[PDB]
């Protein structure tokens, strides 16, 4: 609103605390975002690992499991999704 | 009016009735299998 | 110093399509890689413009002038109301030396011209000029298509120009190129009519293929696209087409 | 891999946020009835007693714009939270068991 | 500060945003064009003869250096009042294409020189725009413009077919038809000459003594500046948050050698919404780019006042190279650390990893053992 | 607001783009309504009799 | 002063219009929640036994 | 063309029926083939 | 007769009492006027926009 002006700050000061609840609301929103992600994804308690050898009766999850070659450790489909949207 | 406009809905009431009739005939004849 | 003539040369003023000519830099502010929308006096796209193969024409809001000239036959410009010593007029002359501009109450006869002697010393455009204020000298303004935009706004006479090598024969080229600002004049004059000046071989005048394009300006809104180097390279007129 | 425009929801969420920010920042260039849109100029030009008036007009306009932005943000956050709750439910029922 | 903002003598273990910091500017830089020359105000102020109101004498002032202190302390000016700018700041700005309009008018009509004012000369001799900017000066000229025979040289218009657009000059002395019968260019009944002559006589007292008026009109950044104030330029520095005043364009930031390509007519640049990202200095004529010096919020991390009184301070989104609220105490030899969130002061990074308390951001989080 | 007046329009000009922002929300509302009806009723692929 | 009076009218009608739009937004949120519920009910009770 | 939603200029009305592309209103909508 | 407004005028079949001068429908919107010369009832419709 003011941008480094003592006069503007002093003039705005006499409006009461209009823009303290503004910062309060924005911070509440941000904390809510973190909670959203946490409760969506952190459904598990441990970090399981698939065995080094994989024979699931004939099903092929290779496109879905992470590839150790990529430093991002994201699977094929995840790489496609990440590259597609900007 | 005075600068306000009301736009018509995309689906006319006859079409909505046709959907309901389709649903209801399907569930009478087929059951849940048609879903 | 001038006498009348008998060979009443008449230029067959045909009509051609403006296409996308008459785009000039509106402001002196650098921008880059940006779409900027501005409203100003422009030349509407795909309008008709009058092509001539020396009448007095109204100036109106502004004037777009072009000449795909060879050997630079066209010389000068005259602006004003009545073109007489009673009312202040404007004169611009660009000879082989520095261009010279005056705002004076010159006196003109039926047809003014420079004339060349063949060692060139000939100038009898006007006869008298009683009183005036402003004069100016600078670098000369000028096969090659030369474009000029003349605006008279708020006591300021803006003149913009551009030059482009041209190989197309007749029609105004199917290209796009902005017109950089060239000069401002800080005097206000009631400009409503204007003429054109040529260079005839005065030895018997022989100059008939004085082909040039003329158009008038209207206020409209444009959308302009600045590239990475801050060069106006594309524009879209607004009040032309539902798509536009 | 081939078909495009398959991720419309996320893309348009991002677009809406970007549009809100862009209009908010562009709103800073409006006179709102004052003699200028830049505060340093009126500070550097005229006498503080009427600088109070001009700055007051600026202040009220900018407050109004900021409040509008905040309210829109609140509404959009409510929508996103509803969607996130739905996503958590679908992860519970469908991923961790048969529905 | 956390106690002060949270309104409690006891603070629970958590992270609380307290304030924001801004790098303070150092010194100042004033850069004006190197051209110096006195501005010719004497002749426009000491011209012996002045024209009538409908022939208000306009003059253009440019390419001069002007001081307004001499025009300020002059007590001879009966009235000296400005609209768009403070009179004391006149010698602190730079304009271009100044206009000076001088004439002689009625002291009773001096109030007519104002935006949104209607009178006799205000509407039929000379009209000001509503958005006028500049200054107005007036002073008594009975001794000069009044004679015992009465100076009739000063005419003023009474009858007109319409009003005046602001800033016009009308001298057309056409007969005025005041009735249905057309005058046909012939004066008679319902036909009167619009102009009327002043009868300035020294026998008349105040209110009839003719007054001399000069009006100064300016512009606000519509062209390259050519009329700067009597101030003096100084040197420029780089890579330091300073206050700069480039030819009247004020600002505060850090300057740098710019890289963009400017066209010869182009002065400065911007990208989105009045963000001046480059300047060409009036003296060197070199392109520099501007960026505001760093700033950002600050947060605290405390294990809980019930347990200890040690804190860790985080500066958000700021490079730790320059940081020293004053708080130089947390800049002497205390442990410092850098992370994607910002710079962390008062905490020590550790090899091992485990489920954590209070978070920070970007996957980094802290707790109490120090 | 202005009721077909010019001076009112000129005065309203200096408020920036409030009206674009306002009218951008009603359109979202209308599209939302059409989507609501479509997703409630159009649950079937064919039309039975 | 005509522009001053026009300014008063303009700001008043702006406030009224903005209030109308905000109420519309809230009500639309309510209706959307109801419509989602209706879609679920019609997909789970009409198309199968619940 | 005149329809319940207003008037349409530049579009030719046919008798066929397809899936909707650009919803115009009142049950009718347009597409590109002209 | 001093009542100023813009629209398209038609003949009307409303029945005024012998002493009114004009009518209106709701929310203070004029809807029919009687001409001061002929004393006949007309009807008013705002010409279309969109
Ligand atoms: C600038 O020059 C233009 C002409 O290029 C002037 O406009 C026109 O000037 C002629 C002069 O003969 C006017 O014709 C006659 O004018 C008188 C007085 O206005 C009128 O009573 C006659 O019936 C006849 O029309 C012509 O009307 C006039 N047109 C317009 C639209 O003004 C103009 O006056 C000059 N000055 C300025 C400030 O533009
Ligand atoms: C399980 O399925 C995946 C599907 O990708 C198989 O991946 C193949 O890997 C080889 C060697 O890199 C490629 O030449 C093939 O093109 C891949 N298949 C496809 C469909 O792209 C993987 O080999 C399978 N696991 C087995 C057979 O044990
Ligand atoms: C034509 O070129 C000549 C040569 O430069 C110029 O005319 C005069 O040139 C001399 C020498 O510079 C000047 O002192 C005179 O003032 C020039 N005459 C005028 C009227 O300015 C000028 O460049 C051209 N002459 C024109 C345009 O009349
Ligand atoms: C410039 O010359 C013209 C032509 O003479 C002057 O115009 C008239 O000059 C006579 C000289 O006695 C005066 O009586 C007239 O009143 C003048 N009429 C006008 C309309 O000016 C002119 O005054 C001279 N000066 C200027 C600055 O133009
Ligand atoms: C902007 O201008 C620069 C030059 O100032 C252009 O740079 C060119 O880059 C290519 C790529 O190597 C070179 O081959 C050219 O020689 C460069 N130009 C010059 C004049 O040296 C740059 O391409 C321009 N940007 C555009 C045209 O979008
Ligand atoms: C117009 O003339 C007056 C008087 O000649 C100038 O006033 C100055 O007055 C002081 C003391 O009264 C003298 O010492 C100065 O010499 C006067 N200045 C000059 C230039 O003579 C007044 O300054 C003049 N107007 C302007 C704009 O300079
Ligand atoms: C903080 O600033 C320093 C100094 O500018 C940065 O150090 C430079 O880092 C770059 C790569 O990030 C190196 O190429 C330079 O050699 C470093 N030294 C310099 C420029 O003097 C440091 O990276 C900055 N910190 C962050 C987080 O950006
Ligand atoms: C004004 O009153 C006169 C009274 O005679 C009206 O004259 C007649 O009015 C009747 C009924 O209104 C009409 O049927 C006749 O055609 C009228 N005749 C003439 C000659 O006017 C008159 O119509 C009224 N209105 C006006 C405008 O005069
Ligand atoms: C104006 O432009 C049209 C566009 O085709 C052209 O046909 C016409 O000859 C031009 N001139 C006139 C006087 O209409
Ligand atoms: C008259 O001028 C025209 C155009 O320049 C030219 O073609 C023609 O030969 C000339 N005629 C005479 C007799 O000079
Ligand atoms: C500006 O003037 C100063 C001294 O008057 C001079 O040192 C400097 O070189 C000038 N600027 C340029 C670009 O020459
Ligand atoms: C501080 O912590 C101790 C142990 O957890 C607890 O007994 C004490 O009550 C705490 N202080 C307060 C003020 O609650
Ligand atoms: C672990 O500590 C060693 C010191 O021996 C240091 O070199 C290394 O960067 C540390 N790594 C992490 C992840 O803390
Ligand atoms: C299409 O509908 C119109 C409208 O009733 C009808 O007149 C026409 O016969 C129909 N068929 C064709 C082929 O146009």
């Amino acid at each position: 609103i003011c941008g480094d002006s003592t006069e503007c700050s002093n003039l705005l000061l006499q409006y009461g605390s209009f823009c303290t609840q503004l910062n309060r609301a924005l911070t509440g929103i941000a904390v809510e975002q973190d909670k959203n992600t946490q409760e969506v994804f952190a459904q598990v308690k441990q970090i399981y690992k698939t065995p080094p050898i994989k024979d699931f009766g004939g099903f092929n999850f290779s496109q879905i499991l992470p590839d150790p070659s990529k430093p991002s450790k994201r699977s094929f489909i995840e790489d496609l999704l990440f590259n597609k949207v900007t | 009016f005075n600068g306000l406009t009301v736009l018509p809905p995309l689906l006319t009431d006859e079409m909505i009735a046709q959907y309901t009739s389709a649903l209801l005939a399907g569930t009478i004849t087929s059951g849940w299998t048609f879903g | 110093q001038c006498v009348n003539f008998t060979n009443r040369t008449q230029l067959p003023s045909a009509y051609t399509n403006s296409f996308t000519r008459g785009v000039y830099y509106p402001d002196k502010v650098f921008r880059s890689s940006v779409l900027h929308s501005t409203q100003d006096l422009f030349l509407p796209f795909f309008s008709n413009v009058t092509w001539f193969h020396n009448p007095v024409l109204p100036f109106n809001d502004g004037v777009y002038f072009a000449s795909t000239e060879k050997s630079n036959i066209i010389r000068g410009w005259i602006f004003g109301t009545t073109l007489d010593s009673k009312t202040q007029s404007l004169l611009i002359v660009n000879n082989a030396t520095n261009v010279v501009i005056k705002v004076c109450e010159f006196q003109f006869c039926n047809y003014p011209f420079l004339g060349v002697y063949y060692m060139e010393s000939e100038f009898r455009v006007y006869s008298s000029a009683n009183n005036c204020t402003f004069e100016y000298v600078s670098q000369p303004f000028l096969k090659n298509l030369s474009e000029f935009v003349f605006k008279n706004i708020d006591g300021y006479f803006k003149i913009y120009s551009k030059h482009t090598p041209i190989n197309l024969v007749r029609d105004l080229p199917q290209g796009f190129s902005a017109l950089e600002p060239l000069v401002d004049l800080p005097i206000g004059i009631n400009i409503t009519r204007f003429q054109t000046l040529l260079a005839l071989h005065r030895s018997g005048w022989t100059a008939g293929a004085a082909a040039y394009y003329v158009g008038y300006l209207q206020p409209r809104t444009f959308l302009l696209k600045y590239n990475e180097n801050g060069t106006i390279t594309d524009a879209v007129d607004c009040a032309l087409d539902p798509l536009s | 891999s081939s078909t495009a425009s398959a991720l419309g929801k996320l893309q348009d969420v991002v677009n809406q946020n970007a549009q809100a920010l862009n209009t908010l920042v562009k709103q800073l260039s409006s006179n709102f009835g004052a003699i200028s849109s830049v505060l340093n100029d009126i500070l550097s030009r005229l006498d503080p007693p009427e600088a109070e008036v001009q700055i007051d007009r600026l202040i009220t306009g900018r407050l109004q714009s900021l409040q509008t932005y905040v309210t829109q943000q609140l509404i959009r956050a409510a929508e996103i939270r509803a969607s996130a709750n739905l996503a958590a439910i679908k992860m519970s029922e469908c991923v961790l068991g048969q529905s | 500060e956390t106690k002060c903002t949270l309104k409690s003598f006891t603070v629970e273990k958590g992270i609380y945003q307290t304030s924001n910091f801004r790098v303070q500017p150092t010194e100042s830089i004033v850069r004006f064009p190197n051209i110096t020359n006195l501005c010719p105000f004497g002749e426009v102020f000491n011209a012996t003869r002045f024209a009538s109101v409908y022939a208000w004498n306009r003059k253009r002032i440019s390419n001069c250096v002007a001081d307004y202190s001499v025009l300020y302390n002059s007590a001879s000016f009966s009235t000296f009042k400005c609209y768009g700018v403070s009179p004391t700041k006149l010698n602190d700005l730079c304009f271009t294409n100044v206009y000076a309009d001088s004439f002689v008018i009625r002291g009773d009509e001096v109030r007519q020189i104002a935006p949104g004012q209607t009178g006799t000369i205000a509407d039929y001799n000379y009209k000001l725009p509503d958005d006028f900017t500049g200054c107005v000066i007036a002073w008594n000229s009975n001794n000069l413009d009044s004679k015992v025979g009465g100076n009739y040289n000063y005419l003023y218009r009474l009858f007109r077919k319409s009003n005046l657009k602001p800033f016009e000059r009308d001298i057309s002395t056409e007969i005025y038809q005041a009735g249905s019968t057309p005058c046909n260019g012939v004066k008679g009944f319902n036909c009167y000459f619009p102009l009327q002559s002043y009868g300035f006589q020294p026998t008349y007292g105040v209110g009839y003594q003719p007054y001399r008026v000069v009006v100064l009109s300016f512009e606000l950044l519509h062209a390259p500046a050519t009329v700067c104030g009597p101030k003096k330029s100084t040197n420029l520095v780089k890579n330091k948050c300073v206050n700069f005043n480039f030819n009247g364009l004020t600002g505060t930031g850090v300057l740098t050698e710019s890289n963009k390509k400017f066209l010869p007519f182009q002065q400065f640049g911007r990208d989105i919404a009045d963000t001046t990202d480059a300047v060409r200095d009036p003296q060197t004529l070199e392109i520099l780019d501007i960026t505001p010096c760093s700033f950002g919020g600050v947060s605290v991390i405390t294990p809980g006042t019930n347990t200890s009184n040690q804190v860790a301070v985080l500066y958000q989104g700021v490079n730790c190279t320059e940081v020293p609220p004053t708080w130089r105490v947390y800049s002497t030899g205390s442990n410092v650390f850098q992370t994607r969130a910002g710079c962390l002061i008062g905490a020590e990074y550790v090899n091992n990893s485990y489920e954590c308390d209070i978070p920070i951001g970007a996957g980094i989080c802290a707790s109490y053992q120090s």
